[PDB]
């Protein structure tokens, strides 16, 4: 119970918030303070908690909303991009604007930070023993795509298109032959393929 | 016999929801007296929107019970009474023990029911200016 | 000459249930001050459900006596019977002796019989404010 | 029964916003006597357009209240709705405590409700002169 | 319900500007007696253009507040509107702290204001021989 | 029987629960606390108690709903989806978003955790001697999904659809052949057979 003053003057009642498993909570500040995990905020500035249950927020803590994890499955990965320069929870670094993928084999579940940005829920492309696919602009050993350029996977294969990648035409059944059957196909370019022993 | 096909055009387009007949601007002005800017405007308009289909649900329910007749689950009625029970058994858990904190009640029931003017209150709780101020 | 196809339309969808001339709010003012509340919202409308198809079959039951005549299962309505007989002999099971600690009676036929109003109360039972206040 | 097509008839080119029933004179004396001339002319502009669309979305919201009914996303009006949440829900993060610092309320439902005229406002409180000063 | 096809026609041939209904002859008294001479013919003009271009902005800002509804940029004046805007986002660079060092206000909201007459000056200000000297 | 006080006031008159055979109930936390097994539990969260009679609700404890469990016949196990990281009663670790089954070699009855969640009941394939099927996407050593390839499964067998596999087309019947009758078939891949001693 509270006892009353002359000299101080009760403004509002205010009311926690209630945090349950894979969620966390957006909130702002209101004027250049420290946290309750002992960082200095500036006035707008806007993070999140991960405390699971009641949670009461501060004087100069604006409540923004709930923010709840996206679950990870086998067959579904996340597309983030950045917001500004900062370590998401891997730790590694960031740059604005800058586009990536997040997959099981990270976490099993993923709460979107207030850095980034959820920019859709990338199904898997998984390929029979029968197909193969051709990808639009792939990303290379330097984590960039190569653009114009294409690139054939055959085979059982199962990935994600990264961001930038795209299939030219879906997924497509490999040419399979008998001896009544023959294909015509010209060159492009000059190129080599060693099928037998000679090339 | 209250307007019931007008109670079906205000079926909101997610499931939740003056025939209801209750003073709603003493009713919000309870609520800010309370302190109910401190979840957020989405989670005030969150509670808001909870507490407004428990007190739809309520008074159907004593219009039931009159009759005779987390469980609502007549033709004329059932998907929405069904897509009402779906939205509040989700988004109940959220809000524990929101009716004392916000001093409505116990639980739902004597939440609502006392906030529905159907039962009467007590004189040691603050519940009186919300029944009352609608008498003038 | 109760309604009867009235009583009919009356039938939930699941099996259970002004005609019955009762209290119903005064009767959830008793059962609320009885707490009730300490059930959940669905064991409060799973016990309000079973005391409302209880006190339904005690009206019937106190109907067909005046002619003359869990062991309830007329053609017209022998199948809402069946299906209410069936639906009581599952769900009172998991409310033992919900009569006394809500002091209605000892067993159903005592607290069906009393909330019904066929038959006097003594003066030392809380159930007076039941049958009374209705007669304002 | 407001003029409906006529609201929709306000609606601006991109998104925000006597039919309101408001003192508009006053409002903006008391906005520039607080002190709004020190964000710029596209500063200024950019919060009252904010203020008046938070004005009317707690208009209608207390117009759908009274029927029963950052959350607002009839078909009559779901893409003003939509297009007007996607709207503050973006430029209210430029501005925080934008309504103590204009002395308004708390939040925005403190403020939009007190602006509104369905409150009553403390003695305390400078308000009392965008109320009271239409009222001549 | 002021003239607005009459205001179409007073649009200039460059994109700047008894309709507006304000002492005319005494603003250019007031703006002589504070010295705007000293900035060339030219400079006196497009000073002059400004604030009358100004004037009607918040002029029609004014009755488009009341209503409900730099950033000015209905269909039937979007491209004068536009226009005026691309023309005074312009031409205030030349001159800054003009509204001061002529007396008029803070900024183009506090000068504009105090000269459309929609708010009281304080006493203090040598504003009041432009808005009282036409009440004769 | 209680005696009053001036200094203490009685807020509710509170009932008890009746937890019979093969049921539990779900109770949720009202406040920082511990419960009855002395564990602390956050605001909001819920668990279950497994005893059986007459169950009191404590103060902080706002009783939910009961829960009975499910029988586990032969012929049906019980497809579940994890909601957080927990163990559950056999003892294994399980992560956010992932499935598995239940079967009577577990329990005989399974009564459902409030970290997991009834996708339903997967009844068992049973195969006859003259039957054969093919599995769309089959679960392989690691526990994780084969996408994209199939496998072929004949005899007398029974056995649950695991989480993601799927038949093509059915229980199929196997082709049965006199010496009047033949079958033409082509391969898609390069293939062994040893039927006989020879390849």
């Amino acid at each position: 119970t509270y006892i009353p003053r002359k000299e101080v003057e009760v403004v509002e009642i205010i009311q926690a918030t209630i945090i349950r498993q894979n969620q966390a909570l957006r909130l702002r500040a209101r004027k250049e303070c420290w946290d309750r995990d002992g960082k200095e905020r500036v006035t707008g500035e806007e993070w999140l908690v991960t405390t699971v249950g009641a949670y009461l927020p501060a004087v100069f803590e604006e409540v923004l909303d709930l923010v709840d994890a996206v679950i990870l499955t086998e067959k579904t990965a996340l597309h983030l991009r950045a917001r500004r320069n900062f370590r998401d929870f891997r730790g590694v670094s960031r740059r604005t604007g800058e586009e990536w993928l997040v997959t099981v084999q990270d976490t099993e579940a993923h709460v979107p930070d207030v850095h980034e940005e959820v920019l859709g829920v990338v199904p898997i492309t998984t390929l029979g023993p029968h197909n193969y696919c051709v990808i639009l602009d792939p990303v290379g050993p330097d984590g960039k795509n190569q653009l114009g350029q294409k690139r054939v996977v055959k085979g059982e294969k199962s990935f994600f298109l990264q961001p930038g990648e795209q299939l030219e035409q879906g997924i497509q059944d490999v040419y399979v032959l008998s001896e009544q059957q023959g294909l015509l196909l010209r060159a492009l370019q000059p190129l080599e393929e060693g099928e037998d022993e000679e090339k | 016999a209250v307007p019931w096909t007008e109670l079906l055009s205000l079926q909101t387009e997610d499931g939740f929801w003056l025939i209801l007949n209750l003073n709603t601007n003493g009713l919000h002005s309870f609520l800010k007296q309370k302190g109910i800017q401190s979840l957020g405007v989405k989670g005030r308009e969150c509670l808001l929107d909870l507490i407004a289909t428990m007190l739809v649900l309520q008074f159907i329910r004593t219009r039931l019970e009159k009759e005779g007749i987390m469980k609502m689950d007549i033709p004329w009625a059932f998907e929405a009474i069904k897509q009402a029970s779906e939205w509040v058994r989700r988004t109940e858990g959220q809000y524990p023990s929101i009716c004392p904190r916000l001093e409505l009640g116990n639980d739902w029931d004597s939440a609502t029911k006392q906030l529905l003017g159907l039962q009467p209150i007590s004189t040691v709780s603050p519940l009186h200016r919300v029944l009352h101020y609608s008498q003038g």
